[PDB]
């Protein structure tokens, strides 16, 4: 039962207690240990301040007008090879693939895959993607 | 002793 | 109740019977619990009637008249209980209007050393007893360490100052008996710095909140944790203040680390971010030149060219939402471095100032112990703490003098005497006392015993004052040896008008250093005349003995000025300052459990000497020495009161010895 916000541990105790300069040397150890602290605390703030210096701007001059097309049921020769082609560089992701062609869902992508898979090879596709 | 402690508490 | 209260002012618990009751009444309290609570009843009814009234002897018919049945059914009862209450002191006790004069036939002669409180209260009750009683006293006047300063209207205890509450105390009666002005002492005692200033009230209240946390925690440290030996010596309560002070200096460091510890945490996954949003930064800029280049490429084109101005496309939003999301896990990260930064823990545990306002917290420690906080024993310097009395303190206008000058009355007290040896043997004693004034004017007086309230400080004297022939036993000087005598001192200013605040009865004055904690620390006025006593304590008491009363006097005026300013601080009429352990009949102020002592040393001095026979195969002779005085009673030490009772216990003791009980 100690005093509320007094902290009084055996082990505590004990390492103030065991020499005549153990007291005085348990508090300069922290000392040192905080001035070691603060130190690494200005290194990596200035550090961090170098590389927000490099991301002045941001990414506003890179950035890209958002395309919201109105996703069409049917596939036109160009969407077919569009999708082909963006199988063949992003293999089995069907969100990138739907990304690229602005116009079919991930289920229609999904389709596209069980029904025009004998007709454009899309195993062999995927063979080459992986290798 | 404890007892002549002033502003006792 | 009424009778429920008798026993408590008695400091006798109403419900049961005590020790000392069960040794003189074995067959009541051995018997069935009905007996018991008649035998309690008729000792709180007697105390009861002596109590109401004790300015008059409350003698055994008295006592029988005002019972009840089934309480007076029973003669032989009431008739032992009353003569118990009578022999120990608990009735006609102090100064009351005896109805049967003394018989002028005196059995057994007693020499008691020293005209103290408790050789004082020990002689009257013996007197009582009807035994031949002479006090022997060095000084020049009785009262001891109950000492008054007198000079005109000017009067001011240089000793005893404060009755610590009625509720239980042996004064209470006293006070009804003689003439004491009792005045409540108003607990409002204000601080003022090195410069003068008032301690500011919100920090004041954080101080001392903090010193009785301190204490508290000492307390746990020695009863919980079973920190009471370190290098086989004894832990002081200075050193287990000093341990718990540090341990919460360390805690300030601890909870600083931790907190910064956790700031480079945050840098750290900052830094890791900041990293990762260059490093994409880059792939976002090279990656749009990329789909610029491959926009460049006029229609119509074939479909692996329109492919790649499509892939380069659904990259550079993927990668430019990769950096939205990691932008927004950066502006979270830099508030929560900015709450850090905003709610530090606890720069020090205690400022410089802070410190010197503890250090007068210590200081009025060191004063209630009169001994420097090094000395006390952790385990034991507050073991009397339970028998402690309740109401307000007060102090005595008249000067507490008056009690002992009441209670001199009617007794053989031969002042200007210092005994120099006390010889005992199984056939009695003599003692060897000298004239002050004139030191070869030798006195011998043979008596069957002899009662030492020498003050515990005169026999621990090296080398010795008092011889005693034969020496006192290992038992006893070893006692004498580990018990602390501390040393606590007085400043009395005298002077023509009131500069001070009246409605303040007390104010402190806060050191400069640690080492100077006790000097001038306190400022009491008490009385109807303008005088102000400033006590020096702790270390500061010793080294301020061996200064000129002018230089003290001086420090006095300076501190004072500071506070109430130059012009309001005229020069004293009349000063004195006491040096009680310079004072060879005190050798210091009052007794305190030193480290490696307990409250069990005290009822080793308590213990009578029984010499060994004069011829061998001789009967185990009687008690020859006794002892009394502040070191003498374990439950109320360095007090008045303990004293009378010490006075009260030892005359009980020899009557039963040489009168029989
Ligand atoms: C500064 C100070 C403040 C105090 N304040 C308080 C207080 O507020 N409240 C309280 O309750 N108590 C207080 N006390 C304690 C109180 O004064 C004592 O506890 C009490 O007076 C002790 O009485 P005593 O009979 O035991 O000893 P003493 O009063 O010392 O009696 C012993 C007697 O022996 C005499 N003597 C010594 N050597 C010889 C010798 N060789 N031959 C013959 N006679 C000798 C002495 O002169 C003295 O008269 C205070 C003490 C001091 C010093």
């Amino acid at each position: 039962k100690p005093p509320k916000g007094m902290f009084l541990s055996q082990e505590d105790v004990e390492a103030v207690s065991a020499n005549a300069t153990a007291a005085t040397t348990v508090l300069r150890q922290l000392d040192m240990e905080l001035v070691s602290v603060k130190r690494q605390i200005q290194n990596i703030k200035q550090t961090n301040s170098a590389l927000k210096e490099k991301l002045d701007g941001g990414i506003e001059p890179y950035r890209l007008p958002e395309v919201i097309q109105k996703c069409n049921a049917r596939w036109t020769t160009e969407e077919q090879l569009l999708a082909v082609q963006a199988i063949r560089k992003y293999g089995r992701d069907f969100q990138a693939i739907s990304d690229v062609i602005g116009n079919k869902s991930v289920v229609q992508v999904k389709n596209f895959f069980v029904n025009y898979r004998r007709r454009f090879n899309i195993d062999e596709v995927l063979q080459e993607w992986e290798a | 002793p404890r007892s002549f402690l002033v502003r006792r508490r | 109740s009424g009778v429920e209260g008798a026993a408590f002012q008695s400091r006798l618990p109403h419900d049961r019977m005590t020790s000392q009751e069960a040794a003189c009444f074995p067959d009541i309290i051995s018997g069935p619990q009905q007996t018991q609570k008649v035998f309690l009843f008729i000792r709180n009814r007697t105390l009861q009637l002596w109590l109401d009234n004790p300015k008059i002897q409350l003698t055994f018919e008295a006592t029988l008249q005002q019972l009840e049945a089934p309480y007076n059914s029973d003669t032989v009862l009431v008739h032992r209980v009353h003569s118990y209450l009578e022999r120990h002191g608990l009735i006609n006790f102090g100064i009351y209007k005896r109805i049967k004069p003394l018989p002028t036939k005196k059995t057994g002669k007693v020499i008691i050393i020293g005209s103290g409180v408790s050789g004082l209260a020990a002689a009257r009750q013996l007197q009582s007893f009807g035994m031949d009683v002479t006090l022997l006293e060095a000084r020049d006047r009785v009262g001891g360490r109950v000492a008054t300063f007198r000079k005109g209207n000017y009067v001011a205890d240089l000793g005893a100052m404060v009755v610590t509450g009625l509720g239980g105390n042996p004064m209470a009666v006293v006070s009804k008996q003689v003439n004491m002005e009792l005045a409540k002492i108003k607990q409002k005692c204000p601080l003022y710095e090195a410069n003068g200033q008032a301690v500011p009230k919100e920090k004041d209240e954080m101080v001392e909140q903090e010193f009785n946390r301190l204490l508290e925690a000492t307390s746990y440290l020695s009863h919980q944790l079973d920190f009471n030996v370190l290098n086989n010596k004894p832990v002081s309560l200075g050193q287990a203040l000093e341990v718990v002070i540090q341990l919460q200096e360390k805690h300030v460091k601890d909870e600083q680390i931790e907190h910064w510890k956790k700031i480079v945490k945050t840098q750290e996954e900052l830094k890791e971010l900041l990293n990762k949003m260059v490093n994409l930064k880059e792939k976002i800029k090279e990656l749009h030149q990329q789909y610029k280049e491959a926009s460049e490429v006029k229609p119509p084109r074939d479909i692996t060219a329109e492919f790649l101005v499509k892939s380069k496309h659904r990259d550079l939003t993927a990668l430019c939402k990769e950096y939205d999301e990691l932008a927004e896990t950066q502006g979270k990260l830099e508030e929560k471095l900015q709450e850090l930064e905003a709610n530090p823990p606890s720069d020090v545990y205690l400022s410089s100032r802070d410190r010197q306002i503890l250090d007068w917290h210590f200081a009025n420690l060191e004063f209630a112990n009169a001994t420097p906080l090094s000395t006390l024993s952790l385990k034991h310097w507050d073991q009397d703490d339970d028998f402690e009395f309740t109401g307000s303190h007060l102090t005595v206008r008249n000067g507490y003098s008056c009690v002992p000058v009441a209670l001199a009355e009617g007794l053989d007290i031969k002042l200007n005497t210092a005994v120099r040896q006390v010889r005992y043997t199984a056939s009695g004693c003599e003692v060897i006392a000298v004239n002050t004034r004139s030191t070869s004017q030798t006195f011998i007086y043979k008596c069957d015993a002899v009662l030492c309230t020498l003050p515990l400080g005169v026999l621990k004297q090296q080398p010795p004052a008092v011889q005693f022939v034969p020496p006192l036993p290992e038992w006893k000087t070893s006692a004498v040896q580990r018990m602390g005598f501390g040393n606590l001192n007085k400043v009395v200013l005298c002077f023509d008008r009131v500069f001070w605040d009246p409605s303040v009865n007390l104010f402190g004055h806060v050191g400069s250093t640690t080492a100077s904690r006790g000097e001038l620390f306190l400022f009491w006025n008490l009385y109807k005349a303008p005088i102000l006593l400033a006590l020096v304590a702790g270390e500061a008491a010793g080294i301020m003995e061996n200064i000129s009363d002018d230089v003290i006097v001086g420090r006095c005026l300076a501190i004072l000025k500071g506070i109430f300013g130059s012009s309001a601080v005229p020069q004293p009429k009349e000063t004195v300052v006491s040096r009680w352990r310079a004072d060879p009949w005190a050798r210091g102020s009052y007794s305190y459990v030193a480290a490696g002592s307990s409250g069990n040393d005290y009822d080793l001095m308590a213990q009578p000497i029984t010499p060994g026979p004069s011829i061998p195969g001789a009967p185990q002779p009687i008690p020859r020495l006794f002892f009394a005085g502040e070191h003498t009673i374990r439950n109320y030490p360095a007090t008045v009161h303990g004293a009378l009772l010490s006075g009260l216990r030892e005359a009980g003791r020899i009557a039963d010895q040489f009168l029989g009980a």
